């Protein structure tokens, strides 16, 4: 348009437009939806329980290797009817191409840990766990990293208030170091920013 | 003297490139009034939006999904491999 | 419910499974007394894992009661080794804080409809 | 103590002399940062990703700005990226500093800790002449750099940088051809297999063992694609040779501070079409138009439109990942950060197994772990 | 009941009040229809607003400026 | 598979403290802050808790 | 491209052995090395003294806080409420009223220096130009009651020196 | 033959500047003991002395002398008694 | 007024000033005034370094130090002026080589029963002791009887508290035994006879006073604490060996802070368990606490590990 | 040569007769798969374009051109691993039709 | 008298002649210490020399950020040191805590766990304002423990 404002091309707009869409052709068992990102990247819908079989397509093959696991990370949704959002990435190491895996699941459904298929997820697992409460299956070893060991919220997750439940303190009435019930000192102002005439007219949601 | 030969039999020998810059070759300050231009279609008459336009640009365009002698397209062409920069490669 | 569940099936391997805990903490009450060089009488640290099954009996419903399994399964982890120095262990006996009313009219001097 | 300063506890069942078994606890210091960010607005949260390394300043800030322009459609302008490759090529003389110093104090070498930061000193003074302030400066911001750079520096970083490969010449005497440095780093804690890179490895503790491959010209960033250097490799598989590359990226990046101080343009920097970036002070203090984008550019945010997005660095000891979902208003949702130490560490108790336990704090300081970069 | 927290603290408090120090100005005089003030200096001081005095003739301070002003 | 088919109200309980029987929450539309007119502030159900004593410190 | 370094092997033949068994046995290594290399004390040792002596700084340097005022006082804030909206930490606390001769002033304006995480953000969104970010890092106080700051002790705090701060300003307001 | 070829700079720069008492009263705080090329003006007795140029960071010593505002002798220096235009000085922002 | 929740950094409308608060008696009150949260004034007499494990007690502004010589007046009558309550715990055992310890307890409860008492004071609350009798014992056991009697003219409302013996944690009474690792263990004199005392837990005499703090009624009615069950033997002497198995004072040691070859081996040892129709401590609720479950805690020496405990008595008789 | 490149790996021995015992090892296997799924048709295609340039040419290097593997013992372990992939993809079915659609709102991403 | 206060111009002058921190390197605040021991504004042989173990020093300096899993560890290594123990705590993050004074993992000041003499603000403090804060301890220290045994 002018300066300032990116330049794209259409080269990595056709090749990984055509090379994703054959993932879908050949497993239609588990791949539910392949859209195509705007920015030269490429995210495909799969049913949890290919989990592990388009995994396991991917990580050897002539045609996409995808060797390297970048980024597992998870998402809260609330009004979803199914809460989370599982979200694999990886990296072509011979092709110089990326791919995002977004599988969704709900609480109580275990997902199969894809600790077998790659042994760099090993504590992109265990973290998640106490993050959010999502049970991976068969993990090799299943413990609690990054929070205390009284915590029982999961805090990551909308329902977990921002200052937690239990703010500690000292006291000599033994020796201990003991918790409380949270006592602030400043309300922790809640400012109101989103200002209203719906200023982008190409993402508009149906009527209705 | 005695001790300045004797930091020349050791540990090479600079003389020039001295740890401290407290002698001289150090910048004292700068005297002119700094002024700065604004260029990048700032001015009248034809610089202006709509055709400025830094935002506002469309969805990510999906491609067929639920609800042919392909000869197995790679995302990419492969990685060539690299030269072995000839400055002292070894 | 299609949904497939984590160890137990219906009722009754899930309650058998709670059963089999029991009997290991009820053996680790006392040498936790004696691990961390904590001093109070062994009878209150078995009285406090009786009173905490007791919590859950509300449920209808299978793998959620598995699911409290998972976190009753990994606490043997830590309390059978020694990974809480000695304060992690004691925030169960809330020994600082001070008693609730419960009461209403004990409500009504102090507090604002807590 | 003696070992980060004050963190990383971590138990080892060793067997015998030998160790065996290691696995190590981290959360000492998480403070609660992602859901923190769900809080703010864009460019008032940004002073928590420099906080989220702790030596890499305008390093960490590359790759935030570089994930919102993405999502905005906006390009820096052309001297905004002639100064992003100045400092982000002048972090990597800081990063390198440490990992080639503190790993030799663990060991037990005193001097080249004290004899390098007298030097590093004439560095950070860099920081101060341009932001304001002495590290966390807030400088880099998602439309290009905040305001320009003082008269000078132009004959200040020449003064200086013309005389750092002197002090680059005393560390090879001190540490390469020395032996007792050389026998306590040889042929130690060589992982190198594909279980190296299934293990999901950012760079050095990979190149320095095999697989040629980075981020900066295999993928672009910037007007970075016109420089010139090259990426040292690594022979065998160990501590000693991914050492050597560290010794040698900080004579390369000499090379591309001089081939940058020649490109500069001069023009711009602020991204022109002020729904990003902020107008001049003598131009809010006119006019009409630039106080209604002065004030609602602060009071709430930019507006950017959705979707997800990832990118990736290369940050000077792996990469620095952002997956930055944003929902379409002043708040973003979700922004989970990539950072080393979760590949870095979980692929210790591989590379343990077998050696001494005064071998483990060898291990360690070649990573180059920094922590509150573990709250990835 | 509040004031115990200076006892022996000297209760460091500010000296002069600008809450009324506006008055001692020599309230400036033109003779037109409307004036200027970015006061303090240019491109320091507020931003420059016009200001209407006809009345029997004052400005009302610019809202920003404080100094009285007038014709 | 194991599919296990049965119906039982889900009711998740232990991760709040004492917090599920004392308060009622509150859901509601969100209407028009008036002094202007924009209608962007609509169109998504909120909800919102119930407010207690803010002493002084 | 590449680099290979460390890929080398030795000469392995007569005469380069001696050149190395005169290394491992006879130190020809590890004293000119390292007896020379480090000495080499002979340079001048750069200590700043500190009571005395004080180090370089910059004419953007964040530090103290402070609030200026007009030529004849007119306390030039103006309570437009910018300045608390930016904190990225939320320590502003403003509080104004309408004053009783028209012109609207604050009340109550409340700096903690604890959460203070020092942006220059409360520095550059102010329009009237009141709130700066002053040049002395003069702090050190014994108690945690004390680095609250109140209005009235920043004015104070504000006109212990304007010759510092408006020499500061005047050479770097054309920049920004 | 250096023992004689520099120390007879340093003999007036030690012996001849204040004499034996003007000596050993600034040795007595630190090893402070160089006298400086110049001087400076302001403000008490406090003469800022700035060195010969021959310097960067130790450039610009200042003095303290007795008792701004209710201090003791000479063995309370805090380094905060500096008067608020000096910043501008002894800082070298200008 | 009181607001919210008294956890902590809550109102809670009391302002106290505790004197003393220094001591073993004295600190573990204002412990459990840190917690409710109130202004509790608390001044000290010679000690700045001495006091500094209290302030992470009081939560940001609820405490505040002054200094206090004691027999000077206003320095006392400038700490006392802004108050609700104010109780005394001032005091020491032996005579000092400066002071004149007579009037310690007479003019100087009542140097703080001066003016303090005419300013708007109200509910003034001194201390006693159990055996403190006006007959011919002690030195120090008498003329704090005169601290009963000579300072009751003034204030004729107090609740003057008397709490029995005290074990506790940091304390002195019990500690004085177990400490006698020396030539021989000689009890007070080879006899048995009327050991041992109520050592009631320090914790309860610490709740006994917050509780009355804002009783209310209770000004005037002085009150006795009840000990532990029941009485004790001189099985006590044989059982803190049972279990055990066998501040501000100078820069290197303090010559004299002895364990004084005077009244002192008699002064615990006159027992005179005293009336019983005293309210005392179970209607100023609510607290009974025995001594063999808090006995393990403060008996600490070279075994650490290895306890095994059985060791009980009886009652004893007179039950 | 002796150092083949990537550490970990090792020079033993022969190429060109390695390579193409490891194809037709697969195409045995890449038979089996019960024709209608597409994974055979593009497998089958991938495999008899790289043979036909393998079988047999000299040199070792002009190889590694033309079929855009690594270095010549890594280009056998793009091939050695596809076989453990092949006989995994008979076990489950993903030339089968799709299995359970999610419940027709979940992919709508501005809420 | 005239004896026994001369006798605490010694005490009291040995106990400032040399202290002897240990350092709780945490975050960032770690980094613009070492620079203080690096011999620009050179920290050693102005009277204090750097780190040592738990048992043998005197005046600790807190840096960093203290979540709740270095709260018990902390009040640990307070016990061991000396009767003559200081505590400094410098950096914005033990003062009330930076940022992240609201979120849940952080112990909202570092006063609540130890009590601290002097407190020092900014984010990194410039090892410039960290000289200025310790020579603010070394004034602190006037006090006598003689006028106490020979007063009272
Ligand atoms: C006692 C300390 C007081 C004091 O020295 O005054 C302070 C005074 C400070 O004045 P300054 O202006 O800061 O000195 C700066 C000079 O430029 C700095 O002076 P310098 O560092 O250049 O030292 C000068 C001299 C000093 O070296 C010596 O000490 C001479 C050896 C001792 C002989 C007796 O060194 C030499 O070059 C003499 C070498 C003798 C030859 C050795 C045989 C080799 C011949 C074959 C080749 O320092 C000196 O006097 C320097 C001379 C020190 C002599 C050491 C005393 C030895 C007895
Ligand atoms: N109820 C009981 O069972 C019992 C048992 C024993 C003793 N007492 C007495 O009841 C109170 C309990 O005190 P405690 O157990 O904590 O022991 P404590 O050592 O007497 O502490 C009381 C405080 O009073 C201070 N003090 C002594 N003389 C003073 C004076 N002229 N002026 C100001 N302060 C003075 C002491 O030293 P500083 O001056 O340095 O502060 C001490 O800090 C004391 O009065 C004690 O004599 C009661
Ligand atoms: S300085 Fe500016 S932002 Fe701050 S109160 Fe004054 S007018 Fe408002
Ligand atoms: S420096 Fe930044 S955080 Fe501190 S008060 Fe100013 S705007 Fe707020
Ligand atoms: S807020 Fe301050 S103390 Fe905390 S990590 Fe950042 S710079 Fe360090
Ligand atoms: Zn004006």
């Amino acid at each position: 348009t002018r300066p300032t404002v990116r330049p794209r091309n259409d080269v990595a707009h056709k090749q990984l437009s055509a090379f994703g869409e054959y993932v879908a052709e050949i497993l239609p068992k588990y791949v539910q939806q392949v859209q195509v990102s705007c920015f030269n990247e490429l995210e495909i819908c799969i049913h949890p329980d290919g989990v592990i079989p388009v995994l396991t397509f991917l990580r050897d093959h002539s045609n996409a290797q995808f060797k390297s696991l970048a980024d597992l990370t998870a998402v809260d949704i609330p009004t979803r009817q199914n809460r989370f959002e599982i979200v694999y990435n990886l990296l072509s190491l011979r092709f110089n191409s990326r791919i995002r895996v977004k599988t969704y699941t709900d609480e109580l459904t275990p997902i199969e840990s894809s600790v077998p298929v790659y042994k760099a997820a090993n504590w992109y697992e265990r973290e998640i766990w106490d993050m959010f409460g999502v049970f991976f299956a068969n993990h090799p070893d299943l413990r609690r990293i990054l929070t205390d060991y009284g915590f029982e919220g999961h805090p990551f997750r909308k329902d977990f208030p921002l200052s937690g439940y239990v703010e500690l303190r000292y006291d000599d009435e033994v020796k201990r170091v003991v918790a409380e019930p949270v006592e602030l000192a400043q309300e922790f102002r809640k400012f109101d920013l989103n200002s209203p005439w719906e200023a982008f007219p190409a993402y508009r949601q149906p009527p209705e | 003297r005695f001790i300045q030969w004797l930091r020349n039999w050791a540990s090479g020998r600079d003389l020039q490139a001295k740890l401290q810059l407290r002698y001289q070759e150090i910048s004292k300050r700068t005297q002119p009034p700094p002024k700065l231009p604004v260029g990048p279609s700032h001015k009248l008459s034809n610089n202006y939006y709509c055709t400025r336009d830094g935002r506002r640009e469309a969805m990510p365009p999906s491609i067929v999904m639920s609800s042919s002698e392909k000869k197995a397209v790679s995302p990419a062409p492969p990685i060539k491999r690299w030269e072995l920069s000839q400055d002292e490669p070894y | 419910t299609s949904v497939k569940p984590i160890f137990s099936r219906d009722m009754n391997e899930a309650k058998r499974r709670v059963r089999e805990l029991y009997r290991a903490w009820y053996r680790e009450v006392p040498n936790t007394v004696h691990l961390f060089q904590l001093d109070i009488s062994v009878k209150q640290g078995r009285d406090k894992v009786r009173e905490m099954f007791k919590k859950n009996a509300h449920i209808t419903d299978p793998r959620v009661v598995d699911l409290l399994v998972i976190k009753g399964k990994m606490e043997l982890e830590e309390t059978i080794k020694v990974w809480k120095q000695r304060t992690h262990v004691m925030r169960f006996f809330h020994e600082t804080e001070a008693p609730r009313p419960k009461d209403f009219l004990s409500k009504f001097y102090v507090g604002h409809d807590p | 103590h003696p070992a980060a300063h004050g963190v990383l506890r971590l138990v080892m069942e060793l067997s015998g002399e030998m160790v065996r078994k290691c696995d190590p606890h981290i959360g000492l210091l998480h403070r609660g940062t992602e859901k923190l960010i769900e809080y703010k607005t864009y460019l008032q949260a940004l002073p928590y990703f420099d906080r989220l390394d702790y030596v890499s300043m305008m390093c960490n800030e590359q790759a935030y700005s570089l994930a919102v322009e993405k999502l905005l459609n906006i390009q820096p302008p052309p001297r905004a990226q002639w100064i992003r490759v100045l400092f982000g090529e002048i972090t990597r003389l800081l990063n390198h500093i440490m990992a080639v110093t503190t790993h030799a104090l663990d060991i037990g070498a005193m001097t080249p800790f004290f004899w390098m930061f007298e030097e590093r000193e004439k560095m950070f003074e860099f920081y101060e002449r341009v932001s304001g302030a002495r590290m966390h400066a807030a400088y880099v911001r998602p439309g290009g750099v905040h305001q320009d750079l003082p008269l000078g520096l132009m004959d200040d970083i020449y003064e200086f940088s013309k005389n750092f490969s002197l002090r680059i010449d005393e560390l090879e005497e001190m540490l390469t051809n020395n032996r007792i440095w050389r026998n306590r780093t040889v042929d130690i804690g060589i992982v190198t297999a594909e279980d190296a890179l299934n293990y999901g490895f950012s760079g050095v503790m990979l190149r320095g063992s095999g697989i040629q491959w980075d981020l900066r010209k295999t993928q672009p960033y910037d007007v970075y694609d016109q420089v010139e250097f090259d990426v040292p490799i690594g022979s065998r598989g160990d501590c000693y040779d991914r050492y050597l590359c560290r010794v040698e990226e900080m004579r390369q990046s000499i090379r591309i501070i001089s081939q940058c101080l020649n490109k500069m343009p001069p023009g711009e920097i602020k991204v022109d079409d002020a729904k990003v970036s902020p107008p001049k002070r003598a131009e809010m203090k006119t006019s009409m138009e630039s106080l209604i984008h002065h004030f609602k550019l602060y009071t709430e945010g930019y507006q950017v439109p959705p979707g997800a997005t990832y990118t990736a660095i290369e940050a000077p000891k792996g990469e620095f990942g952002v997956y930055l979902v944003s929902d379409g208003s002043s708040r973003p949702y979700r922004c989970k950060i990539k950072a080393p130490g979760f590949a870095h560490l979980a692929g210790l108790d591989k590379m343990s197994k077998g050696h001494m336990l005064a071998d483990v704090v060898a291990i360690i300081g070649t990573q180059d772990i920094v922590f509150g970069e573990v709250d990835r | 009941y509040r004031k115990v927290r200076f006892v022996g603290r000297q209760k460091e408090v500010n000296e002069n009040f600008a809450i009324d120090l506006i008055a001692e100005q020599p309230v400036s005089q033109v003779g037109s229809r409307v004036i200027s003030c970015d006061g303090g200096g240019g491109a320091l001081g507020h931003p420059r607003v016009y200001i209407n005095l006809d009345k029997e003739t004052k400005t009302g301070t610019c809202g920003y400026c404080g100094l009285q002003f007038r014709q | 598979i194991t599919v296990d088919e049965k119906l039982d109200i889900t009711t998740i309980t232990g991760v709040p403290e004492e917090h599920i029987k004392t308060r009622k929450a509150r859901i509601f539309v969100p209407a028009r802050n008036n002094m202007q007119s924009g209608v962007n502030n609509t169109k998504k159900w909120k909800m919102e808790f119930d407010t207690r004593e803010r002493w002084e410190n | 491209t590449y680099k290979y370094v460390n890929l080398r092997e030795p000469s392995m033949d007569m005469k380069s052995v001696t050149d190395r068994a005169a290394q491992t046995l006879l130190w020809t290594e590890l004293i000119r090395g390292l007896g020379m290399t480090l000495s080499y004390l002979f340079r001048e040792p750069a200590t700043i003294n500190y009571p005395f002596e004080k180090g370089p700084l910059s004419p953007r340097f964040r530090g103290e806080h402070a609030l200026r005022r007009y030529p004849s006082g007119e306390e030039r804030c103006i309570a437009c409420k910018l300045c608390e909206a930016v904190c990225p930490a939320q320590a502003i606390t403003i509080e104004a009223e309408p004053r009783a001769d028209g012109s609207r002033r604050t009340t109550r304006y409340d700096i903690d220096m604890t959460k203070c995480i020092y942006c220059g953000f409360c520095q550059e969104a102010c329009p009237v130009d009141a709130i700066v970010e002053g040049p002395n890092f003069e702090f050190s106080t014994e108690t945690h009651e004390e680095l609250l700051y109140n209005k009235e002790k920043l004015l104070n705090n504000g006109d212990k020196w304007e010759a510092e701060i408006a020499a500061n300003i005047q050479a770097d307001y054309l920049y920004r | 033959m250096e023992l004689l070829q520099v120390l007879k700079r340093g003999l007036q720069q030690v012996s001849g500047h204040g004499g034996l008492r003007g000596y050993l009263r600034v040795l007595f705080r630190a090893n402070d003991v160089r006298v400086g090329t110049l001087v400076g003006e302001d403000k008490y007795g406090n003469k800022y002395y700035e060195d010969n140029k021959q310097f960067f960071g130790r450039h610009r010593w200042v003095i303290y002398t007795t008792e701004m505002n209710g201090k003791n002798t000479f063995w309370d220096v805090d380094g905060s008694m500096v008067p608020p235009e000096w910043h501008r000085w002894l800082h070298c922002m200008t | 007024i009181p607001h919210g929740k008294g956890g902590r950094s809550s109102v809670s409308g009391i302002v106290a000033t505790v004197f003393g608060a220094t001591g073993f008696l004295g600190r573990y009150v204002v412990n459990h005034l840190g917690r409710m949260g109130s202004q509790v004034i608390v001044p000290h007499r010679c000690e700045p370094y001495d006091t500094m494990h209290l302030r992470p007690m009081g939560d940001l502004g609820q405490i505040i130090f002054m200094d206090w010589n004691g027999r000077d007046k206003d320095s006392i009558r400038r700490a006392v002026e802004h108050s609700s309550v104010v109780i005394n715990l001032v005091g020491r055992e032996w005579e000092t080589q400066n002071f004149d310890f007579e009037d310690v307890f007479v003019k100087i409860p009542q140097a703080i029963a001066q003016v303090s008492k005419e300013a708007g004071v109200e509910k003034f609350i001194h201390i006693s002791h159990l055996n403190a009798d006006i007959k011919s014992s002690s030195k120090y056991l008498r003329s704090k009887a005169v601290g009963e009697k000579e300072v009751r003219e003034t204030f004729p409302e107090a609740t003057i508290i008397k709490p029995a013996e005290i074990f506790g944690r940091e304390d002195r009474f019990l500690n004085y035994f177990a400490n006698i690792r020396w030539f021989g263990g000689v009890p007070l004199i080879s006899l048995g006879k009327k050991t041992v005392k109520q050592p009631v837990y320090i914790v309860d005499v610490t709740k006994g006073i917050i509780n009355a703090i804002k009783d209310p009624d209770a000004r005037g009615k002085t009150f006795a604490f009840v000990g532990p069950s029941r009485y004790l033997l001189f099985d006590l002497v044989q059982y803190v060996f049972a279990v055990a198995h066998r501040i501000g004072r100078l820069f290197e040691i303090s010559p004299f802070e002895p364990w004084t070859t005077r009244d002192k081996v008699e002064r615990i040892h006159t027992t005179d368990k005293i009336l019983p129709h005293l309210p005392g401590l179970e209607d100023l609720g609510v607290e009974a606490t025995p001594l063999e479950l808090k006995a393990i805690e403060v008996l600490r020496r070279h075994r650490t590990y290895r306890w095994l405990s059985s060791e009980i008595e009886d009652v004893q008789p007179a039950k | 040569k002796k150092t083949t490149g990537l550490v970990g790996l090792a020079v033993c021995e022969t190429p060109h007769e390695r390579l193409k015992i490891l194809y037709t090892k697969i195409l045995d296997v890449l038979g089996h798969i019960p024709k209608n799924a597409a994974y055979r048709k593009y497998t089958e295609q991938i495999t008899n374009e790289k043979l036909s340039m393998v079988k047999a040419e000299p040199d070792v290097k002009k190889l590694e051109e033309r079929l855009q593997g690594g270095q010549i013992e890594e280009v056998i372990l793009q091939a050695e691993n596809e076989l453990s992939l092949a006989r995994k993809m008979i076990q489950w079915k993903p030339w089968e039709p799709l299995v359970e659609e999610p419940p027709a709102s979940q992919w709508k991403w501005p809420i | 008298e005239y004896v026994v206060a001369k006798l605490d111009d010694l005490i009291n002058w040995a106990r400032r002649s040399s202290l002897w921190p240990m350092t709780f390197g945490l975050a960032c605040c770690a980094v613009e210490m070492m620079h203080m021991a690096a011999p620009r504004y050179d920290m050693d042989r102005f009277g204090v020399v750097f780190r040592a173990s738990p048992r043998q020093s005197d005046v600790m300096i807190v840096a960093g950020t203290l979540t709740n899993k270095m709260a018990p560890a902390l009040r640990k290594v307070y016990d061991q040191m000396p009767e003559p123990r200081y505590v400094v705590s410098m950096g914005s993050c033990a003062n009330g805590g930076g940022y992240y004074h609201y979120s849940y993992s952080v112990v909202r000041g570092c006063d609540r766990i130890v009590p601290v003499d002097i407190y020092v603000p900014g984010c990194p403090p410039t090892a410039e304002a960290l000289l200025y804060g310790i020579l603010q301890l070394q004034k602190k220290i006037k006090r006598e423990k003689r006028l106490r045994i020979w007063y009272r």
